[PDB]
């Protein structure tokens, strides 16, 4: 399997733009997909969007679309999320998740949707103070 | 808009007993559903994928089934560490527009 | 009258033959897939030597 370490929690002033990381380690990096999902304190889970490495293409959420940006880097084996126009209503915990896909490098691929491994979940506080 | 709803709003049941949960869809979602339990403040865990099979490295006392717009998960005999909130989630549509369920609270049936 | 066998896989990320690109497709269908033909020609290439 792999392990997904995250960054350190953060506080951001409103009306800003936030970036957050997540590093994976343990296996060949391309062969896994990735997804970002967040949760407000004691609530449901907000599926944000996913990304395919081997093709490096990301899909986003409808009502989140516009101020979101996922990205990756095969060299350093990491994944970055960025979100734009920070508003206090988005303080929450965030998680990077993945799943094995198959022999991508040889042209095999199945495009699973569910989420096998999980990270801890950083925390982001957007607020006045 | 495809929407799921968990049922019931809360289940409660005592040890040695079975728990039953049912997820509800809005159209036909053939075999794309998944179940995760979350102990409060912890990384969730994969229980059922494909809406018909069990994960690897997981106790065999869980099992779900269903189709169409009605799905369910049951565990025949609770134990001491099965106290977490449970979520269903679908991944059927393409282009990908995935969505998560509500989540239901599960504590012992005890006074 | 024995035969020959070959290890045929089914892929999902291919280099288009129409252009310079790359494509994806869904995973394979559920069921039995058969295919009958008879090769009637082929393409070779020499090797620079003496
Ligand atoms: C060189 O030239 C040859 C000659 O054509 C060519 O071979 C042909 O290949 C095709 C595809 O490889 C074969 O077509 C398949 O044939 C089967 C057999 O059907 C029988 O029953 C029908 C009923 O009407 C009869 O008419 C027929 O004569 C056969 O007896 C079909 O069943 C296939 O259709 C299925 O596959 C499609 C794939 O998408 C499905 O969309 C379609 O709906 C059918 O699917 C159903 O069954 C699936 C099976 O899993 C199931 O999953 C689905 O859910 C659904 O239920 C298909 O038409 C054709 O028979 C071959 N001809 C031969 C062998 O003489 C070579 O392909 C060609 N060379 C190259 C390189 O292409
Ligand atoms: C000396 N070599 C010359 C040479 C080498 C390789 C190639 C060309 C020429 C053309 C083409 C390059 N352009 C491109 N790739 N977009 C590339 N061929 C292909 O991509 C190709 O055949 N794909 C393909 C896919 C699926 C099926 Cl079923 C199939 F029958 C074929
Ligand atoms: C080769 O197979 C095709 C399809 O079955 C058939 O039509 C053809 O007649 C075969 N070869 C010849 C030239 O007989």
């Amino acid at each position: 399997e792999v392990q997904l370490v995250e960054s350190g929690a953060e506080v951001k002033k409103p009306g800003s733009s936030v970036k957050v990381s997540c590093k994976a380690s343990g296996d060949t990096f391309i062969r896994y997909s990735f997804t970002w999902v967040r949760q407000a304190p004691g609530q449901g889970l907000e599926w944000m969007g996913r990304i395919i490495t081997i093709l490096d293409v990301a899909h986003y959420a409808p009502h989140l679309q516009g101020r979101v940006t996922i990205t990756a880097d095969k060299s350093t084996s990491t994944v970055y999320l960025e979100l734009r126009n920070l508003r206090s209503d988005d303080t929450a915990v965030y998680f990077c998740a993945g799943v094995y896909e198959g022999e991508a490098d040889e042209g095999e691929y199945d495009n699973n949707g569910f989420l096998k491994h999980w990270g801890q979940g950083t925390l982001v506080t957007v607020s006045s103070a | 808009d495809i929407v799921m709803t968990q049922s019931p709003a809360t289940l409660s049941v005592s040890p040695g007993e079975r728990a039953t949960l049912s997820c509800r869809a809005s159209e036909s979602v053939s075999s794309d559903l998944a179940w995760y339990q979350q102990k409060p403040g912890q990384a969730p865990r994969l229980l059922i994928y494909g809406a018909s099979t069990r994960a690897t490295g997981v106790p065999a006392r869980f099992s779900g089934s269903g189709s169409g717009a009605e799905f369910t998960l049951t565990i025949s005999s609770l134990q001491s560490e099965d106290f977490a909130v449970y979520y269903c989630q679908q991944y059927n549509n393409w282009p990908p527009r995935y969505t998560f369920g509500q989540g239901t609270r599960l504590e012992i049936k005890r006074t | 009258n024995d035969s020959i066998t070959l290890p045929c896989r089914i892929k999902q990320i291919i280099n288009m033959w129409q252009r310079i690109g790359q494509a994806m497709y869904a995973p394979p269908i559920q069921g039995v897939i058969r295919c009958v033909s008879n090769i009637t020609g082929l393409i070779l290439t020499r090797d620079g030597g003496s």
